[PDB]
C-alpha cells in the first residue's frame, strides 16, 4: 500500500528499522518527532476533519409541454402534421417513465443519453398508422405506407413514440376518416408529404381523369371496432427529428438534485461551490440579497433558489488532534484528545 | 390532384366591404395549409395572411401592413374560402392570388412552399 | 427585407447567377419562384437543392450564410422572367417575400 | 437654478446581505452635499459622464419617460423607458427620436431591434432614479418615499439588471401632459400638466462607508472625501471618534 515511512539507516548503511505511520497515535508522534523514543508529555500530531458525505444542485425551473403527445384526433397517415419548437427546455424525463408508451426505438442517440446533451431545433411528426407496419416505419425498408405515405431518410436520427388507442379510437359504427395511399407512379423522397388525390393512371386507357374503369382511387380508407384483434389496432406513432451545427442551441432539458441539511455535504447554489453543514436559521434577507456574509467576508447564509427558504452555512467540524503519552520508557499506551 | 379558381373582386368606394371566395379540388381540403398573397400592378408580391388547418390548432396569421383589418376563414364542408377585407385604403388596388403551401415537397420546415398557385383576380379601390 | 438585383444582362450560352442578399438566411432556407409576364408564379427551386417534378435540369440553388444564389446553364430565349426569393422570419414566420429581379435575353 | 444634494443618491452595490457590520465600498456615487442643477416644468439634453442621478418631486406622475443612448437617434443602438398606466416596456431598438419627443403616443419611430422587456410599473411623493453602464451592464436603482430634497436618509434599491451592451453617452428626459399637437421638434406646446420638478445629479468614483443594520438595510453612511472627519472615521472604520489626533492621509 502506499504509506509513508522512517526508515533508520546504521553507521553500516544498511536500513535496521521502520515505522508506518499510518498504524497507531504513537507512531504518528514517532514519525512526527521524527524519533523512535518519546518522553513524557502531550504532543500535538496531526489535525482531522470529517470528509464530505455527497454533492447536491440545485437549479432553476422548467418548461410544460404535454399537448402533442396527447391530443383528440390524430392526423392520418398521408397527411402527417410537424410542430416547430423553439427556446423552451425539453423535460423528456416525464415521457421516459410514463406508463403507456409500448415502443422506444432509436439509433442515433442513447435511450438514456439524450438529456444530456443540447440541440437546436425540434421537430416533432404525429400520425396514426395500424400495429402491423410499426416496424416498417424505420428507414431502408419499403413497400406500402414506408414507400407510398411517410418514408425515412438512411440517416435519420431521433427517437419515435408509440402506443395503442384500443379505448380511444376503436368505434361499433366504424371509422374511416385515417386514409391511406397504395398506388403512386413516383417515390416519395424522405420528409415528403402527398396530398394530390389525383387517380392513378395505368399505361393507357383513356382514363386520365374520367374515374372509370382501368383505374384505380388511389386513397384507401382504413378499417378501424372492439371485434378487432391483435393486428388491425390503431396505433398512435409520433417521430422527433432535430438538427445540428446550424443555430446558436435554444432547446434543451436541465441536475437540480435534492436538498439535505444536518451533515456536511458538497453543495452548489447557483454557484458559491463549497463544502459544509446546511441549517435553517432566522436570518431575513432582502428581496433582492441573494447570499449573505458575517465579518471578516465568510459566507453565512444562502437563499435556495428553488424554495426560496433561509440556510445558514458552517463548515463542518475539524480541529488538532493530541497523544497524551507516559513515554517509551515505561509503556506504549496512548491517550487521544 | 390541381385547379384553384378565384371569384370576387371588383371597383368598390374606399372604407367598403368586399368577400373574395377561392374554391380548390382534388386534393385533401381539412389536412392542407393554405396562404394569401397579393401583388400590386408592377410591382413584386406582397404577403396577406394565413389560415392554416384545424388539424394542429387554428393558427391564422396575418401580414403586418394589413393586421387586423383583413378577415380569413376557412369552409371544408363547400371547400371554399371567404376573405372578408375592411377599412380599405387607395394603396389596395392590387390582384389576389390563392396559393396552396405545400402539394409535393419535402418540406422539413414550417408547413410554407408555395407549390401550386391561382390564377387570381383583380380587386380595386 | 430581401434585397435584390434590378436586372441581369447575361449572353446566352453563358452561366447565369441570381443573388438574393438577406440576414436571417442562415437558417429558413429561401425558395425561388419564377412569375413569367402576365402569367402565375410557379416553384422552380425549394428545399435544399432540388426542384419540383417536371422542371429541367437547369436551374439549381445554394446557400452560404447570409446570401442565397440561383445558377442557371444553358439559358434559352423562354427564361426571359422576374425571379423572386422567398425566405422567412425566426419571429414572426412569415414569408415577407422579396424585391424580385428581372432577367432578359440579350439575343438578336 | 442649484439646490443641495444633503445625503440623497446612495444605493445597494452588491446584492450582498450584511448585519450589523460597517463596510467600505468603493463604487460610482453621489458626493454628499454636492450641487446638483434644479429644473421646473411650469428639457435639454444632458451628457451621461460615468452616471446619472434623477430625482421628481411631483404628485400625479407626470414624469413617465426617458431617452439613453450614444449619439442619439443615429445608427447606433440606443435605450428607451416609458411607465404606462399598467406596465413599464423598455424597448432597445435604435429608435431615431425627435427634437422634442413626447409632450402627451409614441416619441419616435420603429426600426431593427436587439432586446425588450415588460414588468412592473415602476412609479406628495419622491422618486429617485440611477443610471449606470458598466462592464456591459445596464442597471437602475429606484426607491419611493411619501413627502427642496428632505434630509432623510434612504438607500435606493436595485430595481433591474439588463445583460445588454450598448454604449450611451447623452440622454433626455420624457414628460406628459394633454391637449398637445405632439409636435417633434417643438416643445412646450399646449396644455401644461401640473406642477413638476425634477432634478439632475453626476456621479463620481468615491469610497463609502455604508452601516447596514439588524435587519441588512443600510441606515447611514459616509463620505470619506468630503471633510477631515469624515477622513477619520473611515480611516477609524467607525462612525464615533474619541479624543485625540489621528494620522488619516498624506498631503502631495
Ligand atoms: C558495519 O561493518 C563493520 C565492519 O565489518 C561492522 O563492525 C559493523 O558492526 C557493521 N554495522 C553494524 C550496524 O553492525
Ligand atoms: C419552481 O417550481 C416549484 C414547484 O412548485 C415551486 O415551488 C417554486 O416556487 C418554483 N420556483 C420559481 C423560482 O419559480
Ligand atoms: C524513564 O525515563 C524518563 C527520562 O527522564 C524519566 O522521566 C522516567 O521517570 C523514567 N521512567 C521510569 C519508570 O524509570
Ligand atoms: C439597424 O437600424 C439602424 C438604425 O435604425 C441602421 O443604421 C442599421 O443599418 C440597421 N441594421 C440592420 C442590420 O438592419
Ligand atoms: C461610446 O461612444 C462614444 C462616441 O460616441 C465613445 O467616445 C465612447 O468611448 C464609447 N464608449 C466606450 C465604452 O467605448
Ligand atoms: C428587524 O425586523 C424585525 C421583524 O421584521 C423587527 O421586529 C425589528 O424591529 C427590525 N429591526 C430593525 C432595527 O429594523
Amino acid at each position: 500500500q502506499p504509506r509513508t515511512f522512517l526508515l533508520k539507516y546504521n553507521e553500516n548503511g544498511t536500513i535496521t528499522d521502520a515505522v508506518d505511520c499510518a498504524l497507531d497515535p504513537l507512531s504518528e508522534t514517532k514519525c512526527t518527532l521524527k524519533s523512535f523514543t518519546v518522553e513524557k508529555g502531550i504532543y500535538q500530531t496531526s489535525n482531522f476533519r470529517v470528509q464530505p458525505t455527497e454533492s447536491i444542485v440545485r437549479f432553476p425551473n422548467l418548461c410544460p409541454f404535454d399537448e402533442v403527445f396527447n391530443a383528440t384526433r390524430f392526423a392520418s397517415v398521408y397527411a402527417w402534421n410537424r410542430k416547430r419548437i423553439s427556446n423552451c427546455v425539453a423535460d423528456y424525463s416525464v415521457l421516459y417513465n410514463l406508463a403507456p408508451f409500448f415502443t422506444f426505438k432509436c439509433y442515433g442517440v442513447s435511450p438514456t443519453k439524450l438529456n444530456d446533451l443540447c440541440f437546436t431545433n425540434v421537430y416533432a411528426d404525429s400520425f396514426v398508422i395500424r400495429g402491423d407496419e410499426v416496424r416498417q416505419i424505420a428507414p431502408g425498408q419499403t413497400g406500402n405506407i414506408a414507400d407510398y405515405n411517410y418514408k425515412l431518410p438512411d440517416d435519420f436520427t431521433g427517437c419515435v413514440i408509440a402506443w395503442n388507442s384500443n379505448k380511444l379510437d376503436s368505434k361499433v359504427s366504424g371509422n374511416y376518416n385515417y386514409l391511406y395511399r397504395l398506388f403512386r407512379k413516383s417515390n416519395l423522397k424522405p420528409f415528403e408529404r402527398d396530398i394530390s388525390t389525383e387517380i392513378y393512371q395505368a399505361g393507357n386507357k383513356p382514363c386520365n381523369g374520367v374515374a372509370g374503369f382501368n383505374c384505380y382511387f388511389p386513397l384507401r380508407s382504413y378499417s378501424f371496432r372492439p371485434t378487432y384483434g391483435v393486428g388491425h389496432q390503431p396505433y398512435r406513432v409520433v417521430v422527433l427529428s432535430f438538427e445540428l451545427l446550424h443555430a446558436p442551441a435554444t432547446v434543451c432539458g436541465p441536475k437540480s438534485t435534492n436538498l439535505v441539511k444536518n451533515k456536511c455535504v458538497n453543495f452548489n447554489f447557483n454557484g458559491l461551490k463549497g463544502t459544509g453543514v446546511l441549517t435553517e436559521s432566522n436570518k431575513k434577507f432582502l428581496p433582492f440579497q441573494q447570499f449573505g456574509r458575517d465579518i471578516a467576508d465568510t459566507t453565512d447564509a444562502v437563499r435556495d433558489p428553488q424554495t426560496l427558504e433561509i440556510l445558514d452555512i458552517t463548515p463542518c467540524s475539524f480541529g488538532g488532534v493530541s497523544v497524551i503519552t507516559p513515554g517509551t520508557n515505561t509503556s506504549n499506551q496512548v491517550a487521544v484528545l | 390532384e390541381v385547379q384553384l379558381v378565384e371569384s370576387g373582386g371588383g371597383l368598390v368606394k374606399p372604407g367598403g366591404s368586399l368577400r373574395l371566395s377561392c374554391a380548390a379540388s382534388g386534393f385533401s381540403f381539412s389536412d392542407a395549409w393554405m396562404s394569401w398573397v397579393r401583388q400590386a400592378p408592377g410591382k413584386g408580391l406582397e404577403w396577406v395572411g394565413r389560415v392554416s388547418s384545424e388539424i394542429g390548432g387554428g393558427t391564422t396569421d396575418y401580414a403586418a401592413p394589413v393586421k387586423g383589418r383583413f378577415t380569413i376563414s376557412r369552409d371544408d364542408s363547400k371547400n371554399t374560402l371567404f376573405l372578408q377585407m375592411s377599412s380599405l385604403k387607395t394603396e389596395d388596388t392590387a390582384v389576389y392570388y390563392c396559393t396552396t403551401g405545400v402539394d409535393i415537397v419535402v418540406m422539413m420546415y414550417a408547413d410554407d412552399a408555395f407549390d401550386i398557385w391561382g390564377q387570381g383576380t383583380m380587386v380595386t379601390v | 427585407e430581401l434585397t435584390q438585383d434590378p436586372a441581369v444582362s447575361v449572353a446566352l450560352g453563358q452561366t447565369v447567377r441570381i443573388t438574393c442578399q438577406g440576414d436571417s438566411l442562415r437558417s429558413y432556407y429561401a425558395s425561388w419562384y419564377q412569375q413569367k409576364p402576365g402569367q402565375a408564379p410557379v416553384l422552380v427551386i425549394y428545399g435544399k437543392n432540388n426542384r419540383p417534378s417536371g422542371i429541367p435540369d437547369r436551374f439549381s440553388g445554394s446557400s452560404s450564410g447570409n446570401t442565397a444564389s440561383l445558377t442557371i446553364t444553358g439559358p434559352q430565349a423562354e427564361d426571359e422572367a422576374d425571379y423572386y426569393c422567398t425566405s422567412r422570419d425566426s419571429s414572426g414566420n412569415h414569408v415577407i417575400f422579396g424585391g424580385g429581379t428581372k432577367l432578359t435575353v440579350l439575343g438578336q | 437654478a442649484y439646490t443641495n444634494s444633503f445625503t440623497r443618491g446612495v444605493y445597494y452595490p452588491d446584492k450582498v446581505f450584511r448585519s450589523s457590520v460597517l463596510h467600505s465600498t468603493q463604487d460610482l456615487f453621489l458626493p454628499f452635499f454636492s450641487n446638483v442643477t434644479w429644473f421646473h416644468v411650469i428639457n435639454p439634453v444632458l451628457p451621461f459622464n460615468d452616471g446619472v442621478y434623477f430625482a421628481s418631486i411631483e404628485k400625479s406622475n407626470i414624469i413617465r419617460g426617458w431617452i439613453f443612448g450614444t449619439t442619439l437617434d443615429s445608427k447606433t443602438q440606443s435605450l428607451l423607458i416609458v411607465n404606462n398606466a399598467t406596465n413599464v416596456v423598455i424597448k432597445v431598438c435604435e429608435f431615431q427620436f425627435c427634437n422634442d419627443p413626447f409632450l402627451d403616443r409614441v416619441y419616435s419611430s420603429a426600426n431593427n431591434c436587439t432586446f425588450e422587456y415588460v414588468s412592473q410599473p415602476f412609479l406628495k411623493n419622491l422618486r429617485e432614479f440611477v443610471f449606470k453602464n458598466i462592464d456591459g451592464y445596464f442597471k437602475i436603482y429606484s426607491k419611493h418615499t411619501p413627502i427642496d430634497l428632505p434630509q432623510g436618509f434612504s438607500a435606493l434599491e436595485p430595481l433591474v439588471d439588463l445583460p445588454i451592451g450598448i454604449n450611451i453617452t447623452r440622454f433626455q428626459t420624457l414628460l406628459a401632459l394633454h391637449r398637445s399637437y405632439l409636435t417633434p421638434g417643438d416643445s412646450s406646446s399646449g396644455w401644461t400638466a401640473g406642477a413638476a420638478a425634477y432634478y439632475v445629479g453626476y456621479l463620481q468614483p468615491r469610497t463609502f462607508l455604508l452601516k447596514y443594520n439588524e435587519n441588512g438595510t443600510i441606515t447611514d453612511a459616509v463620505d470619506c472625501a468630503l471633510d477631515p472627519l469624515s477622513e477619520t472615521k473611515c480611516t477609524l472604520k467607525s462612525f464615533t471618534v474619541e479624543k485625540g489626533i489621528y494620522q488619516t492621509s498624506n498631503f502631495r
